[PDB]
């Protein structure tokens, strides 16, 4: 995959990794969310009176 | 040899003298036999109040047939005799009467528009041939498609304002205004601190302003009530357009998002912004070959005829946006690509596209400042706007000072997320509708 | 040398595409380098090359190959596709080059 | 006009897909296969909905419900027999399907291959809940060995295995939701066949010699209908020796004995096309890493497109990977008949090096003789 | 049968066609077949022998095909031989 070596490729991937870091800490919050994951909510504050 | 830095910095700085009535007296020397001398006043359909909405216009028709010293066409052959070329504009903003002619008749030029300016006879039947030459010219106007088109854009985009009326004015306008209201119109806004009197090419600054203290001198400088108009913001409507007709072969749809304005630098970048889009039309030779992507993907998909960027400015407002001329089963598709277009330059701007559009920025400067009659139009533009009239070095590092970061912030700060101003004219039911373009001004992976 | 020769004659028999009248380039797979090399081709070889398709085509649906003096002999399978493959190949490269940097 | 044919809306699209359809002419006897699939796929429907009739999802009365099929129901042997030598032959038929597509560089259809796999994984777990279903010997027992390979999956695996049973173990809850499961997937399956159908006929269709079949194509009626119905009249015929026949020798005899939990059986099988998969897991000594070799087996087949690195399409023209590839089918082969067989010498590093020929095969060797076939004959 | 009628009788006018109708009519027939036996010959046909001679001349044959241009659309000879016939008679 030699064709997306470039300074133009760097910096599009430079510009678009805070959109993914934030699109997958997303993901991560609503898996958490969703699961009900322990490891996770039993740290959040408010979190804590339902269990 | 000499790189671009000192080839900007030995043209000839612009020179500003300023008579005892406050009207400003600016030229630019060089060393061609002809010249451009040029009135600008800051008069136009926007200090207009709805009741005398063509009576710029109209003034303009009758600017040039005849005033009190010389009467009737005596004074065209004047600017005969001296095989001078005599034209004269109108826009929202200024009004501009510029006379081309050489070196040697530079005294009696300024004469001439001297009494162009304070001494315009308007004869009753010189009015009554002129309102009918006006309504023939709008009854051809309404034929060119872009003018209407961007007639609409202005009135959905400044609804309620005086930015959103026309310069012509409507018909009926046309078929009520008097001499009073004219005399009225010319006492009101040609007052002499809001003119400049332009010149460039061969002309020496000390003699042009000895010209202007022996025939401009003393215009009015007294609004006669102590009754001064003030410019008022105009309020930018996100709104929509549509005028179907279905028997015309092709449609024009503009697209736009409110301007910053003259005085705000931000002005600079959005130029390279649209210089990263450019313009189009079918006669083109680059082919597919060509560096924009949106003309590149309408060349593969022969999906418009043309398209153009804008980015015009009016006193702290202005008009962003794209206009485009296409048949009725290509519309959206192109609406489409431009608007990823700008939410590209919004979010991936890379520093290769920025460097060329910088390039083709320098090239517009530069080639737009070529010969006496752009120059003075530049000059009279300048010291309307600005207060100034602002280097080309200047311009430059204004330019060299906009990288890709500012521009993706710039442009998000004015495209991003923004409600547009749509006017479209033809075949346009696949045109999308407001919640489609509003949708597609922003992007769900931002 | 003349034994890598020989023995790529005997792996062009046993390729098999000559029994059908193919040539080399007959048989490559319309990628879009090869579409492009394909309509850039004079028409007097288009035809040839699409009725030699359709002929191959034809003996494969009848399970059939030609008679051995009709097969396409070694030294007469002219690589006609090649340089125009060769122009589109370099300026593909061009092209990417270009829009890397 | 009156060319409803090609003006009913309903009618253009019988048209547009099996009428007037461009096919290629030169299309061998494999290129049936996969229309058999179809009709297999509805005969498998049939003779379910009718052994729906009579079944009951219940532990202490599904054995029963079997038997009263087989004896008591008019025909009811025969409704059985032809679905399980039905499932028997559509597996047949995939294999081939399959194979087809791996030898003639099909695969270059990329959203028609992942569809396809996408159909693959659900048949293969329609089938396996389908053979739980009689609730025999072996029914519990494959099932309580697959979803303990499940359980395998670290920190998620054991709760999601009980999940799925419903409780502690194999049971009613996972008899009835089976039932359920297995009723309702065949008719995902012949929604996918419609998405296949469509990427396809949007592609258009190979040819065995891998060319652009557009100067020679035939509309697919009458040609293609009369040879696909003799090929349908050919499955059928090994289909019903199957039944009347040879009923039971693809089957399992201890699958005739009632669920006993305290009793295991000596030696635990799946059915044949699932025992070269049962062989790839077994071979490496680990749960994790066997389940991972299972599924990403299916998966390298899946990824199968990415690694063509020919400048031709199909093997017609290629005598070297063409050999790569009947070592390929041998392997698969021997590891159908390791599956079969127990744990002792020398199952277990017959086992073990099939899978790695069969993974060096896919992954390494047939590219590498690709690009030594794009230096013999010259091209670059 | 009105069609005919005026074909032949326009067809049969000025000197040229006539004696080419004279020449043919003697090298084919062996005789010239008068206007009014056309006309006898016309006047007993109707439309269930029409059937019958369309049926025997035109169902369930055979056809002979030929084509030139562009003709990728042009049917197969299955599918013309079977549109030589009706499955609803
Ligand atoms: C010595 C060996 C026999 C030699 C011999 O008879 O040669 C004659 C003849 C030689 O063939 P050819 O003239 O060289 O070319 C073949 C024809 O052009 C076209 O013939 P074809 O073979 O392509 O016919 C279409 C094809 C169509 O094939 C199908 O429809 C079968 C599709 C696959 C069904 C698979 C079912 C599940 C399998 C599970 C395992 O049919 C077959 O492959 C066999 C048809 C048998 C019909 C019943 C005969 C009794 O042999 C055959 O045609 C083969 C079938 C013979 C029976
Ligand atoms: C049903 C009600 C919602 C319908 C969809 C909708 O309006 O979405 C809002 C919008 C689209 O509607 P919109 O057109 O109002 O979007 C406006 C978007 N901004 C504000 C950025 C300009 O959808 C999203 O923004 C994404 C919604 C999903 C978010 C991710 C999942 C959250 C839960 C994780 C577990
Ligand atoms: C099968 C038995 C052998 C059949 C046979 O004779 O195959 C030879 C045939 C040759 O075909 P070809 O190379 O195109 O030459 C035509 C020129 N007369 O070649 C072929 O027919 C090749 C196609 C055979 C496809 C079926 C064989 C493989 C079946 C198992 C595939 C398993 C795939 C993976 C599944 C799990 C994942
Ligand atoms: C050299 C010629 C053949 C031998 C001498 C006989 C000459 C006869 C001459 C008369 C004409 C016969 C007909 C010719 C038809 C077309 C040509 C042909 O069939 O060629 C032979 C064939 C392919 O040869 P080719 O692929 O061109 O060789 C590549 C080498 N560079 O096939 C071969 O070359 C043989 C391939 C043998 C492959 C053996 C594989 C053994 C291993 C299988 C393992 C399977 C199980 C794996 C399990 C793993 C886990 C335990
Ligand atoms: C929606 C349609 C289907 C229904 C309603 C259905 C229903 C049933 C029922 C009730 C049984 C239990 C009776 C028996 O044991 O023979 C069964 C068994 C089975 N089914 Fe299906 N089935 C369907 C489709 C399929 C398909 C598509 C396959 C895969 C090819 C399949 C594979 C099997 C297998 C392997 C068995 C076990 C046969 C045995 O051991 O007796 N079924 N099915
Ligand atoms: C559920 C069972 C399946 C059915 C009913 C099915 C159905 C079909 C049908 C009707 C065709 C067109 C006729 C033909 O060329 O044989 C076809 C072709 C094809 N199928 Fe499937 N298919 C199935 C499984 C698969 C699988 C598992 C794959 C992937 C490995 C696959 C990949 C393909 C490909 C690549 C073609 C194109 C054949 C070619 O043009 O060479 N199919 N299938």
């Amino acid at each position: 995959l030699s064709r997306f070596l470039g300074p133009r490729y760097r910096e599009l991937a430079r510009n678009w990794i805070p959109t993914a870091g934030m699109w997958g800490t997303v993901g991560a919050v609503g898996l958490v969310w969703a699961t009900d994951w322990r490891l996770i909510l039993d740290w959040v504050p408010y979190i804590n009176g339902k269990f | 040899t000499a790189t671009f830095a000192q080839a900007l910095q030995s043209v000839p700085e612009t020179q500003v003298s300023i008579l005892d009535n406050g009207l400003r007296v600016a030229s630019e020397q060089s060393s061609h036999a002809t010249c451009t001398v040029g009135v600008w006043i800051d008069a136009g359909s926007r200090y207009e109040t709805e009741k005398n909405n063509g009576a710029g216009y109209f003034l303009e028709h009758l600017a040039f047939k005849g005033t009190k010293n010389r009467p009737g066409n005596a004074l065209e052959k004047e600017v005969e005799s001296i095989g001078a070329h005599l034209n004269a504009y109108s826009t929202r903003e200024h009004t501009a009467y510029l006379i081309k002619a050489l070196s040697k008749d530079l005294p009696k030029v300024v004469e001439l528009l001297a009494d162009i300016v304070q001494n315009s006879s308007l004869e009753d039947s010189q009015i009554e041939k002129e309102r009918d030459v006006i309504l023939r010219e709008m009854q051809e106007n309404d034929a060119s498609m872009q003018n209407v088109v961007f007639d609409y854009l202005h009135a959905t985009a400044f609804q309620g304002t005086p930015l959103a009326q026309a310069v012509e004015g409507p018909s009926e306008n046309v078929r009520r205004l008097s001499r009073t209201d004219l005399t009225d119109y010319l006492n009101r806004h040609y007052k002499a601190p809001r003119m400049v009197l332009a010149a460039a090419g061969g002309v020496e600054h000390q003699q042009l302003l000895d010209l202007a203290q022996k025939h401009l001198s003393s215009v009015s400088r007294v609004y006669e009530e102590d009754a001064v108009p003030g410019l008022t913001p105009c309020r930018f409507t996100g709104s929509e357009i549509r005028h179907r007709d279905d028997a015309l072969p092709l449609a024009h749809v503009a697209i736009a998002v409110e301007g910053p304005g003259w005085a705000n630098p931000d002005n600079v970048t959005l130029q390279v912004a649209n210089a990263i889009i450019g313009h189009y039309d079918c006669t083109y030779g680059g082919g597919v070959h060509l560096s924009s992507p949106l003309a590149s993907v309408a060349v593969a998909n022969k999906l418009c005829q043309s398209f153009q960027t804008f980015n015009i400015s009016y006193s702290d407002t202005g008009l962003l946006g794209a206009h485009f001329v296409c048949d009725a089963m290509s519309i959206d598709d192109m609406v489409f690509f431009l608007q990823g277009q700008w939410m590209r330059l919004c979010t991936s701007a890379t520093e290769s596209e920025v460097t060329r559009g910088k390039n083709i920025l320098r090239n517009a400067l530069v080639s737009h400042l070529d010969g006496t009659t752009p120059v003075c139009e530049d000059i009279g533009r300048s010291l309307l706007t600005y207060g100034r009239r602002i280097p080309l070095a200047e311009w430059e590092s204004r330019i060299q000072e906009v990288d890709a970061q500012m521009l993706r912030d710039i442009c998000s700060k004015y495209f991003y997320d923004q409600c547009p101003a749509v006017a479209g004219y033809g075949p346009i039911e696949q045109l999308p509708d407001y919640n489609r373009i509003r949708s597609g001004m922003f992007w769900l992976r931002f | 040398s003349k034994w890598l020769d020989g023995f790529r004659k005997w792996y062009y028999n046993a390729a098999g595409f000559n029994k059908l009248g193919l040539m080399r380039d007959d048989t490559l797979h319309e990628t879009e380098d090869v579409k492009e090399a394909i309509r850039r081709l004079p028409e007097d070889l288009y035809n040839d090359r699409m009725f030699r398709i359709k002929r191959a085509l034809d003996l494969t649906m009848r399970h059939q190959i030609l008679p051995k003096d009709q097969w396409t002999k070694y030294e007469e399978d002219k690589f006609y596709l090649e340089p125009y493959l060769k122009e589109v190949i370099r300026e593909r490269k061009e092209r990417e080059e270009w829009a890397k940097k | 006009m009156t060319n409803m044919r090609k003006t009913h809306p309903l009618f253009k699209i019988i048209n547009h897909s099996f009428i007037d359809l461009p096919a290629p002419s030169n299309i061998s006897s494999w290129w049936n296969f996969g229309s058999l699939l179809g009709v297999c796929l509805m005969v498998q429907i049939i003779t379910g909905l009718f052994l729906a009739m009579h079944y009951t999802s219940d532990t202490m009365t599904a054995f029963s419900s079997v038997t009263h099929i087989c004896r008591d129901v008019n025909y009811g042997w025969l409704i059985r027999y032809m679905h399980a030598n039905g499932a028997s032959m559509f597996f047949i038929c995939l294999f081939l399907h399959v194979g087809r597509g791996l030898y003639y560089g099909s695969y270059t259809f990329m959203e028609t291959w992942n569809i396809g796999v996408l159909l693959l994984f659900a048949v293969m777990a329609t089938a396996f809940m389908g053979y739980v279903l009689p609730w025999g010997q072996m029914s519990f027992w494959g099932a309580t060995v697959i979803t303990n390979l499940l359980s395998a999956i670290p920190y998620i695996g054991t709760t999601l295995v009980e999940w799925i049973w419903g409780g502690f173990s194999v049971d009613k809850a996972t008899l009835t939701r089976f039932f359920a499961f297995h009723f309702i997937l065949p008719f995902i399956i012949a929604a996918l066949a419609i998405v296949h159908l469509l990427f396809l006929h949007e592609t258009g269709s190979n040819n065995p010699t891998g060319l652009n079949s557009d100067a020679d194509k035939i509309p697919f009626h009458p040609y293609y209908t009369i040879k696909d119905i003799l090929g349908i009249l050919i499955m059928f015929l090994i289909l019903m020796t199957l039944v009347l026949f040879f009923p039971d020798m693809l089957g399992d005899p201890d699958n005739y004995m009632p669920a006993n939990p305290l009793n295991t059986p000596p030696h635990i099988k799946p059915e044949w096309y699932f025992l070269f998969a049962y062989a790839i897991l077994r071979s490496i000594p680990n749960k994790l890493g066997g389940v991972l070799a299972l599924i990403l087996s299916i998966l390298i087949l899946a990824l199968m497109p990415f690694l063509h690195t020919s400048k031709q399409r199909s093997l017609m023209f290629r005598p070297i990977t063409q050999i790569l590839y009947w070592i390929l089918v041998a392997n698969l082969l021997i590891l159908t008949w390791i599956g079969g067989q127990p744990v002792e010498h020398p199952f277990i590093i017959i086992g073990q090096l099939a899978s790695i020929s069969y993974f060096s095969i896919i992954l390494i060797l047939m590219p590498i003789s690709g690009i030594i076939e794009d230096k013999m004959l010259k091209l670059y």
